[PDB]
């Protein structure tokens, strides 16, 4: 095929989001373009096609699931409630043979003019003081343009030999952590895309304050949704 | 309120240091008109109905060469007056003269005498004017950019500069040169302090075109610190605001070093800054009437072009020149009353007054002052600056980055 | 369709850039092969433009899914391949019109499928049709444009003045080579609105070496005296001896016949058509209107142009060259006048 | 006094800085009017002096800016009032300036008329159903598809210019009256033929060979209405007619930066690339089939004829 | 031109789905195009006739020409109808396109070898009544019915195996005819 939907989700994933469960929204966008086989990682908590493994952070769990997998994965979050259509992402990996597909929207990461190309990111953690750009991107890329309040919706369309590079070695446990940014920082061939929708959701529970968000947001969706 | 500006005509660097012991650089020719001249046209062009020319090393001679400008004549829009001092010592000690002088009334403009460009501030300024009305007088500076590739000829890297700039509305808050520098560093106040557009731009080109305000030369005055307009810039968001603008379709730079006086030739001798053209005589000089033929060829009255002699491309020919036979001109300006042999080959070679060459010379990439004088057999290697009153003997090659002048100490003799 | 078309051209598609039709699909695709999809969307994106590039990644994309393709139950694999293959050639029409060579090689590719054993294993039927498609690539593309250009390279003298138009992966290759060889001359690079498609090949040339220059269509007029030969590509060849290629092309010829400038057209004989034309009304293809909008001065005066009912935009793209024009045509098997190529073509 | 001379160095140096006007029928009003403050404010006892000092200032006018030739023919038509006059009263020294302020006057009377003039004729060859190209902008074109349009009804096709896309704001001005206009690129100008029953275009002048100096591009439509037998009929008013022959003229054309054609930020490959800029182009005689004005349609052999009378043979150098 | 069955079939069976306009010029001697002219007439296609004598004088509006032919030189020549060649010489200074539809049994390989039969001549009564009176002993009268029209004023040929350029009629007669019977 073309995908194989990692839904890792490692009774968080069946909390009362909207009177479903949390898990439901991923597996309902999910199922309404194909995907008729889904794989999900998760724990003891388990209840359209939908493969569970009991089994960690997120690259272990998908060495785990190597095997099983023998096409481009698309890394899905447990917590993701958004209205924008895949394709707007799909196109970005098809069109231009990308390695990586990201989602972001407005509340350090660097894109170009077009505002589409992912060309620098770095947490404020890992920086002490001074962000340090190449003289090389610079060069390659005169005009950059910096977001600092977007938000990551753990949406990535990985290819196959990322995959496979990323078996054979242990060091990286968090993909949302280690993995984007070493594609990143490889490509100064290695090409990194990333889409801003600005007008919807986006939104991924995780907090208190966005659980609740979230449940003032559910009935708007569901009604157009069911 | 009618628009003013200041001239600084002396450069207070010493890049310009084999020849300026005769000349200043401002009075240095670029296609046969001086740079002075060309600063002057682009700003009464621009609008200016008053100038301010201040001069502090060889004054006298500016002064005397500015007389016999047609911008001293009675029937002419814009005034000049010159101001000589011997104590100036850098921009900062002529903007400390103005405030003291209380010149300035209102927005001015801020240039050097080295700058060529054909921009008409009109809406630059109004938006500047707006701005500073709206806040309340924040805005203190406007720099002019010019949108441009770091690949371009015209990129010099002792004059490459990267910003860090507001989308939303243009005001510059980071600047730095990238003199010897690999990996730039931008101060995190930009990024965790506001937001809407913290875009950084690398394709700019400094035109060195500014339009100040009455109170930046009292902030000027206040520090007794600052001397180039840089250290200014560079302290000020360190803290008043700076804003920029950015051209598309118009021209602008500043002689700075020989790369880029050589640049900016070539620009203009294609036609990039026109109308400031060779054959549009803006100088209203008689000695200087030229016409413009194809492949961007420009001879004078008086040519006396030889039979066999071939221009490739655009060549400008002074009045007075001598041109023998079989020779090779291309990509090359000649100055009036040269006398040139037979088989000279010239290649991005430029040509002051009175140069006189034997035949069978060839030289490449190299300039020569006024009075030059080369010998049979003679081979001249990229980049060999002949000063003025040169009279190198026959049967010798000069290496590449041989400079020669009648000075001891300046290389060689 | 977008837009509103003029009179003369209400019987051709008028598309659209942003109009992709992939949002309607499934991620996952079924009906349509991956390859299918991405090259349509390539094409719709603009990615891929030059006419020998389309026809390289269709046949890939084409050798792609005989690779992948298993065989139905009970069902011959030459009597459904074709079958199977249409609606992704009618998809790939929607997506973009296609062009001489692309047809060319769906047609080759029928024609080699019909002729495929019901005998023969369905690997190996998959193994000999990528072997064939690769063959036919090779002995169309690579060989071909070696011939064309050792043949051109003898019509190259020192001090030439060679002007070209638009951007031609054939001309390019044959200008390099020569200049390679030895040969000393110049190169005058001509471009229309909007594609600008010569920036390419002039950027090509410079970095070369060659010698060129930069002027736009109306001024050829002015440049076309010093000018000693002018080389121009074609798109397909006619059954009546015209040329068929870009619109700044017939017009190109004719100021040359009017200054007496030879013109000569390279192309190859697989891009022949049995097709007859005289005006480029009967057959065409029309792109978006939009990009004759123009970033001139402070503002667009064309930003608006749907908002008034008389106003309309032609972006004509291809047109026919009559032969009247054109003084000799190189090919891969050898120099030939204009009214001669049916004779060598079929 | 000195308002004349601040006035004259003022219309010098915008001519030669920039462009002055944007429609040439002001630019030779105005020019017109410069004349005649010159003759009033100045002293002069002889006619001899004035002729000097107005060629003098034609060929300071001329100098300025080459490529218009629309102050030389006011110069030209000033100088021949200026012989005329002297002829019919030498043939004096009294009443010379107010006949030569009422010749000006009625110049200019004449002047604002000839725009009505040339407009009251749009009917005669435009019919209905027809096909009509024009290129680039031009206020006479306009003003005849305008008028021809208000009793009939055709087609206009109208092509912009590659480095001045001046043709859109035609196209939306005469799509603003309901006249189905539509909108191309120099490229498919070849293509668009053998459709096309009428050509009306403008000019910047007329030569006196009977050719004519237009923008860039206007030569290729020539050749195609040549090749395609089509009628090609330039509407151009009096002033337009230049007393010069077609000489060598390396600078027939005008260059300006090469901005337009290339941008500064292609990068380093502009250091060795030749980018050239024309402006107006030289279309020959023999491509044009009628001459529109304010006194009626005129053939191009008339060239000649109607310019003997504007201008005296002896200021044809001026 | 004329009356040709070929060209009538062609432009009879466009009619149905496209509507156009039809012009058809007469015959002198005889009016063979006026039955033409009412046959499209009774087909509704809005046809119209004249004389020959207004043949360059409306050859402005006309797009497309397509006129049939007798027989087919080896040059590409054609032998029509007298006055085709006034038509041929006004579609090549309009640069209207001259089209001509003629099967493939019409191709004769032979050349213009001054045989001046080209132009078969018939009595002059159809020129110049009997009945004019004496002056007929001194007046000449010549009536031929075809025309000459070189190659060169042909655009396309329309054959069974589709359109053909002028320039291609020698490879059919190279395959049609063996060369040994050109003499016959």
């Amino acid at each position: 095929m073309e995908f194989q939907a990692v839904v890792m989700a490692v009774p968080k994933p069946l909390l009362p989001v909207g009177n479903k469960p949390l898990i439901w929204y991923p597996l309902n966008l999910l199922e309404r373009v194909g995907f008729e086989e889904v794989i999900v990682v998760t724990t003891r908590d388990v209840q359209p096609d939908i493969v569970c493994i009991p089994d960690m952070g997120t690259a272990d769990s998908l060495r785990y699931i190597y095997p099983k997998l023998k096409t481009d994965v698309l890394v899905l979050s447990c917590d993701l409630i958004t209205d924008v259509a895949l394709h707007e992402v799909v196109d970005l990996f098809r069109a231009y043979d990308a390695s990586l597909a990201m989602l972001m929207r407005k509340g350090f990461i660097g894109v170009d003019s077009t505002g589409k190309r992912l060309l620098f990111m770095a947490n404020e953690a890992d920086l002490d003081e001074e962000l340090v750009i190449k003289g090389s991107i610079l060069q390659k890329h005169p005009r950059i343009r910096f977001h600092t309040g977007l938000v990551d919706a753990h949406l990535y369309c990985l290819k196959k030999y990322i995959v496979d590079f990323l078996m054979e070695n242990g060091s990286i446990t968090s993909i949302r952590s280690e993995l984007i940014p070493y594609l990143v920082r490889k490509q100064f061939q290695v090409r990194c895309y990333v889409h801003i929708m600005k007008e919807g959701l986006c939104s991924r529970v995780s907090t208190l304050g966005l659980y609740m968000e979230a449940n003032r947001q559910v009935p708007k969706l569901l009604s157009a949704l069911c | 309120p009618p628009l003013q500006a200041v001239l600084v005509a002396d450069s207070f660097d010493r890049r310009f240091f084999p020849i300026s012991k005769d000349q200043p650089r401002v009075l240095l020719p670029l296609a046969n008109v001086a740079l002075i001249d060309y600063t002057l046209e682009f700003l009464t062009a621009t609008g200016v109905q008053e100038t301010f020319v201040f001069c502090c090393w060889k004054a006298a001679q500016i002064k005397e060469h500015l007389l016999k400008s047609k911008w001293c004549r009675p029937t002419s829009l814009n005034v000049v007056r010159i101001i000589t001092s011997e104590l100036y010592r850098s921009l900062g000690d002529v903007l400390r003269d103005v405030d003291a002088k209380a010149l300035v009334r209102s927005d001015f403009l801020l240039v050097y005498g080295d700058v060529i460009s054909n921009i008409n501030i009109t809406r630059a300024l109004e938006e500047h004017r707006l701005r500073r009305k709206l806040e309340k007088n924040v805005s203190v500076m406007t720099m002019i950019f010019k949108e441009s590739s770091p690949s371009h000829p015209t990129r010099c890297h002792e004059d490459n500069v990267v910003v860090a700039v507001d989308s939303t509305t243009n005001r510059v808050l980071h600047f730095q040169k990238t003199q010897g520098l690999r990996r730039f560093a931008f101060p995190l106040s930009l990024f965790q302090g506001s937001s809407d557009g913290v875009e950084v731009r690398y394709d700019l080109l400094d035109c060195h075109i500014s339009i100040c305000s009455p109170q930046v030369a009292q902030l000027f005055t206040d520090n007794f610190d600052y001397q180039t307009r840089d250290d200014f810039v560079r302290g000020l968001l360190v803290n008043n605001q700076i804003h920029m603008h950015v051209t598309a379709k118009e021209y602008g730079a500043r002689v700075s070093n020989l790369h880029m006086y050589s640049a900016v030739c070539a620009d203009v001798i294609r036609r990039w800054v026109y109308p400031l053209t060779p054959e549009a005589n803006f100088t209203d000089s008689t000695t200087q009437s030229c016409t413009h033929s194809r492949h961007n060829i420009y001879r004078g009255p008086e040519v006396s072009l030889g039979h066999g002699s071939i221009l490739e491309e655009n060549v400008l020919l002074g009045s007075g020149t001598v041109i023998g036979s079989n020779c090779f001109i291309t990509n090359s300006v000649i100055g009036p009353g040269c006398h040139i042999g037979d088989n000279v080959v010239l290649d991005q070679t430029y040509l002051w007054q009175g140069v006189r060459v034997a035949a069978g010379a060839q030289i490449h990439q190299s300039l020569l002052c006024d009075n030059a004088e080369v010998k049979e057999r003679v081979t001249l290697k990229p980049r060999s600056v002949l000063t003025s009153q040169v009279v190198v003997g026959p049967n010798i090659t000069l290496p590449e980055g041989s400079v020669i002048s009648l000075h001891p100490p300046d290389a060689e003799e | 369709d977008y837009g509103s078309k003029v009179s003369l051209f209400s019987h051709l598609p008028q598309y659209s850039r942003q109009n992709s039709l992939t949002q309607f699909m499934s991620i996952p695709s079924s009906v349509i092969h991956p390859a299918m999809v991405r090259l349509g969307l390539q094409y719709s994106q603009g990615l891929v433009s030059g006419s020998n590039a389309r026809c390289i990644a269709l046949l890939r994309a084409l050798q792609q899914v005989i690779q992948d393709y298993t065989t139905p139950p009970n069902e011959e694999l030459s009597r459904d391949l074709v079958n199977k293959l249409k609606p992704y050639m009618s998809f790939l029409t929607q997506c973009r019109p296609l062009s001489a060579s692309m047809h060319n090689a769906i047609k080759f590719l029928n024609k080699e499928i019909t002729s495929v054993g019901s005998s023969k294993r369905e690997e190996e039927a998959k193994s000999e049709l990528r072997a064939a498609i690769d063959r036919y690539v090779q002995e169309k593309i690579v060989l071909a444009a070696q011939a064309i250009s050792r043949f051109a390279y003898q019509k190259i003298s020192n001090g030439d003045v060679i002007l070209v138009y638009g951007c031609s992966s054939l001309v390019s290759r044959i200008l390099q080579e020569a200049w390679t060889e030895g040969r000393r001359f110049r190169v005058v690079v001509v471009d229309s609105r909007p594609w600008l498609e010569g920036r390419h090949t002039l950027r090509s040339l410079v970095h070369a070496g060659v010698p060129a220059s930069y002027l736009l269509i109306p001024a050829a007029s002015y440049v076309l005296p010093e000018v000693s030969k002018v080389l121009l590509g074609a798109h397909a060849l006619l059954a009546n001896g015209s040329v068929m290629s870009r619109v700044g092309t017939a017009q190109l010829a004719l100021v040359a016949r009017a200054h007496n400038v030879p013109v000569l057209v390279c192309c190859e004989t697989y891009k022949f058509c049995e097709r007859v034309q005289t005006d480029a009304f009967v057959s065409n293809e029309l792109d978006d209107p939009d990009d004759l909008q123009c970033k001139r001065g402070e503002h667009v005066a064309l930003a608006n142009w749907q908002n008034h009912a008389s106003l309309r935009l032609l972006n004509l793209v291809y047109d026919v060259t009559p032969p009247e024009l054109v003084d000799l045509v190189i090919t891969e098997l050898g120099m030939i006048p204009c009214s001669s190529v049916p004779v060598v073509a079929r | 006094g000195s308002e004349l001379s601040e006035r004259i160095e003022s219309f010098v140096e915008t001519l030669k800085r920039g462009g002055g006007p944007r429609s040439s029928e002001e630019m030779a009003r105005e020019t017109l009017g410069l004349l005649r403050q010159i003759i009033t404010d100045h002293r002069w006892s002889n006619a001899g002096e004035l002729m000097e000092l107005i060629r003098r200032e034609g060929r300071r006018m001329t100098a300025a800016q080459p490529s218009e030739t629309t102050v030389g023919n006011m110069v030209r038509r000033v100088l021949k009032i200026i012989r005329e006059e002297y002829g019919r009263l030498h043939g004096h020294y009294a009443q010379l300036q107010s006949n030569i302020i009422e010749a000006i006057n009625e110049l200019l009377v004449e002047l604002e008329g000839t725009m009505e003039n040339i407009a009251a004729q749009a009917l005669e060859h435009i019919h209905s159903n027809e096909v009509i190209m024009t290129i680039g902008f031009s206020r006479t074109v306009e003003a005849f598809l305008k008028e021809a349009a208000r009793k009939r009804k055709f087609h206009v096709i109208v092509a912009e210019c590659a480095p001045f896309c001046q043709g859109h704001e035609m196209a939306v001005n005469l799509s603003k009256a309901g006249i189905e206009t539509t909108v191309m690129t120099d490229a498919a100008i070849f293509a668009v033929m053998s459709r096309v029953n009428k050509v009306i275009i403008g000019t910047k002048t007329i030569l006196a060979n009977g050719a004519l100096r237009a923008v860039t591009g206007t030569h290729t439509l020539a050749l195609a209405a040549k090749h395609h037998s089509t009628p090609l009929i330039v509407c151009a008013p009096m002033f337009k007619l230049s007393p010069q022959f077609p000489n060598e003229e390396d600078s027939f054309h005008k260059f300006v930066a090469p901005e337009e054609v290339l941008p500064f930020t292609e990068g380093d490959i502009l250091e060795k690339v030749s980018v050239h800029c024309p402006v107006f182009d030289y279309v020959p005689p023999e491509l044009i089939t009628l001459f529109i004005s304010n006194i009626g349609g005129n053939a191009p052999s008339y060239i000649y004829r109607l310019m003997s009378e504007l201008y005296h043979p002896d200021d044809h150098v001026l």
